[PDB]
């Protein structure tokens, strides 16, 4: 499935996983999306109208 | 030193039973503590976070 515990599967927001056996444990690859190239803009909580 | 050697057995043996319990409690309470420990990073990643 797909979890929206933060940081439960990866500093991201989480996308997918995939298990990988390893000697004696786990090994999660977690594929997850971070944002990136942010720009500022003005921002307003509602917009008036007539 | 023929007959201080066993009072200083017996001495051995109680101190060195002391000191495994103190560190077998230890370790038992030092697992509560880390189960607590997961928890609190638990509530810090999912609500901190
Ligand atoms: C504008 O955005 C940049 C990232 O592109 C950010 O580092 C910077 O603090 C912003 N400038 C401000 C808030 O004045």
């Amino acid at each position: 499935g797909q979890s929206k515990r933060v940081d439960f599967c990866g500093k991201g927001y989480h996308l997918m996983s995939f298990p990988q056996s390893a000697p004696h444990g786990v090994v999660f690859l977690h594929v997850t999306y971070v944002p990136a190239q942010e720009k500022n803009f003005t921002t307003a909580p509602a917009i008036c109208h007539d | 030193p023929p007959e201080a050697e066993v009072q200083i057995d017996r001495l051995i043996t109680g101190r060195l039973q002391s000191l495994q319990t103190y560190v077998t409690q230890q370790l038992i309470r030092a697992a509560e503590i880390r189960a607590s420990a997961n928890l609190a990073a638990t509530k810090m990643s999912e609500c901190v976070l």
